[PDB]
RNA sequence: CCCGGCGAGGGGAGUGAAAAAGAACCUGAAACCGUGUACGUACAAGCAGUGGGAGCACGCUUAGGCGUGUGACUGCGUACC
RNA sequence: UGUAACGGGGCUAAACCAUGCACCGAAGCUGCGGCAGCGACGCGCGUUGUUGGGUAGGGGAGCGUUCUGUAAGCCUGCGAAGGUGUGCUGUGAGGCAUGCUGGAGGUAUCAGAAGUGCGAAUGCUGACAUAAGUAACGAUAAAGCGGGUGAAAAGCCC
């Protein structure tokens, strides 16, 4: 049985964040916990926060044990990018992408 | 003879030239006009 | 689509003179 | 029908030896490079090896016409710049000896990866003993 | 036993049972034909080598389907030139199946 | 009357995309780079179908120098000879009995031997 | 266009596509390269050609049965169920009625009528006549056709 | 000095195949409180090695 | 109702014909970016295809060829305008 | 810059001259199947001959797109256009069928009209890449610690 969790239009680059992903991709939930919690990264926090929400909607949605689950899916996609007007030299503009991303953490006893 | 049964008769209706439109069609690049000088250019051409 | 160009700014270096 | 081609997990390779001893180096060479390619055997395929492994005895014997014993001259580069080194034929027969077969087999085979399998089944000796009686390979009257 | 009969500008070689691809016959799907220009039959120890057709040998093959190819695309094109063709073709097939080989 | 190009040209660039699947890159995902590439495929298919008949005949041939020195007799001598004994048998099929009958080969071979002695 | 001739920017150095007028065909929001003007698209038919396509039209409504000549039609009241009726009874649908002088009546009940046209044999129109199932004409019409076309 | 050619999305691929990040080997685990905490550091409740060092 | 900062965002529930119509809302292409699976790839030199072609995986209706994916190795091969 | 004046290996012939006989070799020729042009001859269809590399360019014949008529017709909520797969099909532009998506349009035929076909124009607009998680974070007057608040404090408050 799996169940979802998304954070969508995450403050981050999905590279960013895509990082700490790949450390948590297919670990037990209380195994993947600790990894974030000592993961010196933003979107270790990011991800962490999306990761014990998939685990909340599991365990009150659906009826499953939280001892038991693992993180089966975990991806990022790229979100919106805000576009801003950074002044450069010489009264030339630079055009700056605040790259937003899309976490997804899929959980299940399988 | 019905509206969705008339035909002219053949030949009497040619198909305009359309220029540049593609290799396929003979026409396609320089339509016809060959390359550069005067006679090429839009509105180019001697007077009589 | 592409920016309105700039106006001429100062230029770091002269265009080296080949005559 | 398609033509037949030689499958190489289905191959029939035969172990030889051949004494170098009085050969000319060339005639000799384009034995070994036609029998290691397999084109002698009538399951040629071009992309498959389908040639033997030969063992050659008595490179350091190996017979040369002419002045080509002083006169021949083996070239390489070291890649460092000025790095262009030459052997004469006796210079390479008195310190690595192996090698004057191994250079000569080694034009004569195909470039590109299968070219260097093929060689790989080249084993060549500076004496008149080799370590492959395990393989029993068959004499070759080249 | 296997045989060698030229059809279609081709040769093929051949045993009894054996479907084969050749060019267009003009023969009816049911209707058989007879190969009677045979180059050669082979029994294993005991072969016929045809010169350059075997005495008495023939080839009775079932014409099973009519069909045109796999469609082959013919590009043309001279770079810079302005020359571009494109055309296409499907080769007509005649698949017979081989019935009896006889020397 | 207004003609929108949008779903022709939608179709064009797909039936080129298509034919340009299992290529490298911008070469399977970018019309402008597809239609280059699946240009060159048609020059070189074209062009293949004459070498392809080049390359089969060079293969056979190869084969039938093989399985005829193994017999005592080289390439040149034992055409020379089927020609002179008035056999047609195709270098193809030539090819294919010296792999899979070198008995029926040989039989060739002395047939070839014949006309020259 | 709605818009200046200012150059857009300057001829040379700016590392783009020189540029003229921002109403460029080539620009969004630019003129249309060849813009439609309001056009005349009658053209001219010779009066014989004219008269002969009626003939040729006529001639071929009677060798289809589509011509069905009656010497008076009319109705009694302006009542569309009158002339729907005697339709129905006359054993046609879709039907163009020629008749001598338009009678009121036959115009106001056929108007509601989809199917169905009544004119007056000096408002015969090529079109019309290929366009109808049949052609009811009056006897007194196919006389006026005939002096009208000779 | 730039680029003559964009380079693929392979070669962006092969330059990052090294920017993966090491997950923590293993969590060390307080003798006393039972708590999880970084090996030589103390740990969240203030315990080290057993002692209660700080307090919170 | 639940996770979360009395957040953002999300998971249920419910509405609805439809919520992968949830307001960043009809359809939802392409470039571009990912997750997953199959095959290939760390002794190998170049317009990256093409002709040849093993091996592996998959799906079929002879349990067999056939189809699909991949493409070791090998001939030829210097984009387009 | 490196053998570097046989393409290489190698060669005393695998060199040169002479004679001879084989074989290899092209999209040349032949064979087999197919298409088209032109001219002959019969009577639209046979037969036969022959031709079919092509820039500028001339000639001929078509495909498809939007719109008008044919059409108050025909297809369509038992699923239209559009999107995305697959299969089949024609010498080509193309065509047809169909799974999924989509949720209300579509349109044969034969004619009619064109804003009718895009890869280039340092073309125009929008979107998105690359360089790159690189450079940089704007005066080198400078911070340290305790407490507080807070989900969180180098930066806030004391
Ligand atoms: C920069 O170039 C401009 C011309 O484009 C002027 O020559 C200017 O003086 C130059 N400045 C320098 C510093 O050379
Ligand atoms: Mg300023
Ligand atoms: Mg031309
Ligand atoms: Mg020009
Ligand atoms: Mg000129
Ligand atoms: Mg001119
Ligand atoms: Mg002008
Ligand atoms: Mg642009
Ligand atoms: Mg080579
Ligand atoms: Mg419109
Ligand atoms: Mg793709
Ligand atoms: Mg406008
Ligand atoms: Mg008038
Ligand atoms: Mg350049
Ligand atoms: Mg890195
Ligand atoms: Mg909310
Ligand atoms: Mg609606
Ligand atoms: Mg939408
Ligand atoms: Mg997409
Ligand atoms: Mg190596
Ligand atoms: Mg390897
Ligand atoms: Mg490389
Ligand atoms: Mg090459
Ligand atoms: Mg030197
Ligand atoms: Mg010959
Ligand atoms: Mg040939
Ligand atoms: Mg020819
Ligand atoms: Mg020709
Ligand atoms: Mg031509
Ligand atoms: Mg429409
Ligand atoms: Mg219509
Ligand atoms: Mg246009
Ligand atoms: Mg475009
Ligand atoms: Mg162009
Ligand atoms: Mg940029
Ligand atoms: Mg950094
Ligand atoms: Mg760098
Ligand atoms: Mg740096
Ligand atoms: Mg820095
Ligand atoms: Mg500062
Ligand atoms: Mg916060
Ligand atoms: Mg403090
Ligand atoms: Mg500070
Ligand atoms: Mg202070």
């Amino acid at each position: 049985m799996e169940t979802i969790a998304k954070h969508r239009h995450a403050r981050s680059s999905a590279q960013k964040v895509r990082l700490v992903a790949d450390l948590i991709r297919g670990k037990k939930v209380s195994q993947a916990l600790d990894i974030l919690t000592y993961t010196n990264k933003k979107a270790a926090v990011l991800v962490k926060k999306v990761l014990e929400s998939a685990i909340a909607n599991a365990e009150h949605n659906d009826g499953a044990d939280i001892d038991d689950l693992k993180v089966t899916k975990i991806f990022v996609d790229e979100g919106p990018s805000m576009k801003r007007i950074m002044p450069r030299a010489k009264g030339r503009a630079d055009r700056i992408l605040k790259r937003t991303s899309h976490i997804t953490v899929v959980v299940s006893d399988r | 003879m019905r509206l969705n049964t008339l035909s002219p008769a053949e030949g009497s209706k040619k198909a305009g030239k359309r220029l540049g439109r593609g290799i396929g069609s003979g026409l396609g690049k320089t339509g016809g006009r060959g390359h550069k000088g005067q006679k090429s250019r839009s509105g180019g051409g001697v007077r009589r | 689509g592409k920016p309105r160009p700039y106006s001429p700014r100062p230029t770091s270096h002269p265009r080296p003179i080949r005559v | 029908m398609k033509t037949f081609t030689a499958k190489p997990e289905t191959v029939k390779r035969d172990w030889y030896v051949v004494d170098a001893t009085g050969k000319t180096l060339g005639r000799l060479a384009t034995e070994l490079a036609r029998r290691l390619r397999g084109k002698h055997k009538a399951e040629y395929t071009p992309h498959v090896d389908t040639g033997d492994y030969i063992i050659v005895l008595n490179a350091d014997k190996v017979a040369v016409t002419g002045n080509k014993r002083t006169d021949k001259v083996y070239y390489h580069h070291t890649g460092h710049i000025g790095g262009i080194k030459q052997a004469t034929f006796e210079e390479m027969i008195a310190r690595r000896p192996e090698r004057v077969i191994e250079i000569a087999v080694k034009g004569m085979l195909p470039k590109g990866p299968l070219g260097r399998a093929m060689f790989r089944k080249l084993k060549v000796y500076a004496g008149n003993e080799h370590n492959h009686a395990a393989q029993q390979p068959q004499v070759l009257d080249i | 036993m296997y045989a060698v009969f030229q059809s279609g500008g081709k040769q093929h070689r051949v045993s009894e049972g054996q479907t084969v691809r050749l060019e267009k016959l003009d023969i009816a799907t049911g209707e058989t034909v007879e190969f009677a220009e045979v180059l050669m039959i082979a029994n294993g120890e005991e072969v016929k080598i045809g010169v350059p057709f075997v005495d008495g040998g023939v080839i009775k093959a079932e014409v099973v389907a009519h069909g045109r190819g796999e469609k082959v695309k013919i590009v043309k094109f001279r770079r810079r030139k302005h020359y571009r063709k494109q055309q296409g073709h499907r080769q007509w097939f005649t698949d017979v199946k081989i019935t009896g080989i006889s020397a | 009357a207004r003609v929108k190009r949008g779903v022709i040209a939608r179709a064009r660039h797909k039936k080129i995309l298509k034919q340009a699947k299992g290529y490298y890159g911008a070469r399977s995902r970018v019309y402008r780079v597809a239609f280059q590439a699946v240009i060159k495929a048609g020059q070189y298919a074209y062009r293949d179908r004459r070498q392809r008949k080049r390359q089969f005949r060079q293969l056979w041939i190869a084969r039938i120098n093989a399985a005829a020195r193994q017999n005592g007799i080289s390439y040149s001598k034992f055409i020379n000879g089927l020609k002179k004994a008035s056999v047609e048998i195709d270098r193809k099929i030539l090819a294919d009995i010296a792999v899979f009958d070198k008995v029926a080969f040989t039989a060739l071979v002395e047939k070839a031997k014949a006309a020259l002695a | 266009v709605t818009g200046s001739g200012k150059k857009p920017w300057r001829q040379k150095g700016t590392g783009r596509a020189r540029s003229g007028s921002i109403k460029s065909p080539i620009w969004r929001s630019g003129g249309v390269t060849f813009a439609a003007r309001p056009q005349d698209h009658s053209q001219k038919v010779n009066k014989k050609m004219y008269r002969g396509a009626l003939k040729s039209i006529l001639s071929e409504l009677v060798r289809q049965d589509r011509l069905i000549v009656v010497e008076k039609f009319s109705v009694e009241a302006p009542k569309t169920k009158l002339l729907a009726q005697k339709l129905k009874d006359m054993a046609l649908e879709d039907v163009l009625i020629i008749t001598g002088e338009l009678d009121e009546n036959l115009f106001l009940a056929a108007r509601n009528l989809h199917k169905v046209d009544v004119r007056d044999a000096t408002g015969i129109d090529p079109v019309s006549l290929i366009a109808f199932d049949k052609v009811v004409m009056t006897a007194d019409a196919v006389k006026q056709v005939e002096e009208m076309l000779a | 000095a730039v680029q003559q050619n964009k380079p693929t999305r392979s070669k962006r691929g092969m330059r990052r195949s090294h920017d993966a990040l090491t997950a923590v080997t293993s969590l060390s685990v307080d003798k006393t409180s039972g708590e999880k905490h970084l090996r030589h550091h103390i740990t969240a409740d203030g315990y080290y090695r057993g002692r209660k060092v700080i307090a919170k």
